[PDB]
């Protein structure tokens, strides 16, 4: 199985280019895309080596980089121009899909704040038209900005099969808190570490989690509640890493309860004490879970790249993510009373109201029906 | 004549299928089948 | 099943075959499929000697009830396994095969 | 069994003159027609050493070259003048035929684009009259030009028992892509590489393919589908070479499926992983064939000349060759609506339409009847 990545807008190209640099250095791949002498299954993200990227001014600075051998602002303006080059960009994808052995999914890296955001919303719909059996995971990044943000939300709630949220307000606070930057090329260092760590169990094979659906099938309970948040602690026993991930200071998100948790421990930790820690974390009751259906916490180990110590990443599904949509929602209404049909905004405003209504009702003892 | 060419077909094709039936039943003697048919033909 | 990467591809290729009843199943066909999996997955970068012993066996219904790997071992190394470890691994391999198809079913439904 | 070759027109002379130069060096033969001291069967093309060639103002360019001791624009002008010297050039071919032990074929090198078109059309007709048991292979080269081109195709579809296409357009790309020329003196260097490596199995005897009729009857299943295209990768295992031959970037051609493939591996590669690569090519499905008849792929090894590293050539019988005809067929009707019987052109027009239909019928699961 293989996973084709797409990079849209200024953000997608930058965080994708930094994702590939980190992923090339994590492996034994020279900047000239040639394997150096110096186990890690790399057929999923690299093609025999060529990355399976589809990039869409910034391209020139990439081509002037040492990695050249590795390959307006409205939403309506970003939607229309994609329609006029509909056939163009798909030929690149159609040859890469059929040239691929057995396609699995489509990773999308884009910022929803505007030509790239508009182009993304267009492409997300067409992929549902052509390929019905391919997952679409989107590494969206949150910030007329309220308008564009909610429109793409209308597509991300019914088209994208999964979604991992990364908001700049939580990342910028971290850079000033634990990095003391006072830049885009600086916070992207953290975004690259989370992205590279997200697909760790795919490149280093283990007994479990050898496919992208294996990670997603546990967290997302119903096709509607497909939003996730992240947590990265080291900015050492396994009990220490678990307790530091469940603190609010580390999450990348600005009653409520958890639906499912996945922990990625990438160190050389002792794999015999991992089952012990899950016995004791349950006793302190550090996290509150859904009352309707059963839920648990998941811990998965891996191996760090020797060519480059314990780290940790936590993928969670918390209903407190509903607050982020509320801010965009409330920000939209204030502009709607202040200034060919303007009916698409009405439908998008309505459908996101149902998503928020699902979350607040997802925390009740009778979410069934 | 025209009734003899088709007579060889039903006779030769039947004899060939007896071969791949016995060449397959074993524990290379198996890679020979991949040499006889390559287009999935003779899949009967 | 400690490899995971290889057993994933091996469960995708045996799907069209094992759904049929066992009467139409013959061992000489599956070996070409197993050999294909060892070539595609990461198990290709491996010692050629140990790959010479890894084969298939047919237990004696449906194709998901008579398939199992064997990894026969003879010679001096056979004094560590002694025909009882090979009668115990297969006793284990069933429980790891069932708990592996009961999962790839539930990720197909999802 | 000896093969007497013919060269017509400026093209046939230039490719043949550079074909012999590639052969004279590949053997220990000085340009003075004298063997150099410095196992290879050399009795097919050379007569004890003199090449068996019958050429027909470029001739003076050869007589001044150091190899001197080795021997209008209308299609009607070519067919007319060829009738005036019917006895002259047939005196030479006949005296060269009986002097040979047992004639086998007539490898004829001509371009269908001035006098080589009309004269070659005359020869291929006259050979089938007197010599009814002699194969006639032709290394025709593809470029009023639409007229002279298709008229030769009328004869090349019912007289020539084989045909190897080499279009200057696709060659010019490879001249530009991987050689960066912008010239005839350069593209012919690639043509001479294809012609010489085509008969490498005749001059170096191996297990099979010790006669021209062995290379012909394997690929060409029926007397009509007798057009072949070539593929030459070196411009490392057998899997590295086999994968590159099937890429459309290497074929010298500008649904669809193959009919028969023959691979020529001129390396010193061990013959134990050969079957392994063929086994792999079947698995990944890098090429498809006809559904009606059993079509298989054949690979042949040989030995490089020690007097001169792995290479590779592929003889292909692909249905996509029908595209080159349509380009000729199309431009003809346009010239037919733009301007003693003018019936030969229309009669030739009909038979080319019968051929193209036969190709597009070859890709049908019911090509029989
Ligand atoms: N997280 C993150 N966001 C970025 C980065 N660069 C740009 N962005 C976002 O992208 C938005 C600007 O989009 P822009 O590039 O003007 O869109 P375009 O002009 O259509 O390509 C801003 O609101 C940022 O939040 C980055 O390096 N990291
Ligand atoms: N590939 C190749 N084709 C050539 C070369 N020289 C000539 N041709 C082809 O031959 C055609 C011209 O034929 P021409 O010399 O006029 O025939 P003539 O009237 O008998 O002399 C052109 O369309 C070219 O495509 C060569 O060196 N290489």
């Amino acid at each position: 199985r293989e996973i084709i990545t797409l990079q849209l807008g200024q953000c997608g190209n930058q965080i994708g280019f930094e994702f590939w640099k980190q992923l090339c250095a994590e492996h034994g791949i020279s900047p000239e895309a040639i394997v150096e002498e110096f186990t890690d299954r790399k057929d999923v993200f690299f093609y025999q080596y060529i990355p399976r990227a589809v990039l869409l001014r910034v391209i020139h600075s990439i081509l002037n980089s040492p990695y050249a051998k590795l390959y307006g602002n409205n939403w309506a303006s970003g939607f229309s121009q994609g329609e006029k080059i509909h056939e163009d960009i798909f030929d690149i994808i159609d040859r890469e899909a059929d040239g691929s052995d057995s396609l699995e999914g489509f990773v999308l890296c884009h910022s929803i704040a505007g030509t790239g955001s508009g182009l993304g919303s267009y492409l997300l719909e067409r992929l549902n038209d052509r390929y019905p059996k391919k997952l679409v995971q989107t590494y969206s990044v949150f910030p007329v900005q309220p308008y564009n943000s909610l429109l793409t939300l209308k597509r991300l709630t019914q088209n994208a099969d999964c979604l991992v949220v990364l908001d700049n307000t939580a990342l910028n606070r971290i850079a000033t808190d634990r990095l003391h930057i006072q830049s885009f090329s600086q916070i992207n260092q953290l975004v690259s570490t989370i992205m590279s760590a997200s697909t760790t169990t795919l490149r280093y094979p283990g007994y479990m989690n050898n496919d992208l659906i294996g990670l997603i099938a546990s967290l997302i309970p119903t096709p509607r509640l497909h939003f996730l948040m992240t947590g990265y602690t080291p900015l050492t026993t396994v009990l220490d890493v678990m307790r530091r991930l469940l603190q609010p200071k580390n999450v990348m998100v600005s009653n409520h309860c958890y639906i499912a948790i996945l922990n990625i421990i990438q160190g050389e930790v002792d794999p015999t004490q991992v089952h012990k820690s899950l016995q004791r974390i349950r006793e302190r009751k550090l996290a509150n879970f859904i009352p309707w259906g059963p839920a648990s916490i998941q811990v998965a180990l891996s191996r760090k790249s020797p060519y480059l110590r314990v780290s940790g990443l936590m993928m969670a599904n918390h209903t407190s993510i509903s607050s982020l949509f509320e801010r965009t929602c409330r920000q939209y209404d204030k502009l709607r009373k202040r200034e060919d049909n303007f009916d698409e905004m009405d439908t998008s405003r309505e459908i996101v109201q149902q998503l928020i209504d699902e979350y607040h009702a997802a925390t009740r003892p009778d979410y069934i029906s | 004549f025209e009734a003899t060419i088709n007579k060889f077909d039903k006779n030769f094709s039947a004899h060939l299928l007896d071969l791949l039936a016995r060449l397959s039943i074993y524990s290379g003697m198996a890679s020979v089948i991949s040499r006889l048919d390559f287009n999935g033909f003779y899949t009967e | 099943l400690g490899q995971g990467d290889f057993i994933r591809h091996l469960m995708d290729l045996l799907k069209p075959e094992l759904v049929r009843p066992a009467t139409t199943l013959y061992q000489h066909n599956l070996t070409g499929i197993l050999e294909t999996a060892v070539r595609a997955t990461n198990a290709q970068f491996d010692s050629p000697e140990i790959l010479r012993r890894l084969d298939v066996r047919l237990l004696e219904d449906t194709g998901w009830d008579v398939f199992s790997l064997d990894y026969h071992v003879d010679g001096p190394i056979a004094t560590v396994f002694t025909r009882e470890c090979m009668s115990h691994y297969l006793r284990v391999f069933n429980f790891l095969w069932r708990a592996k198809r009961m999962e790839y079913i539930l990720t197909d439904i999802r």
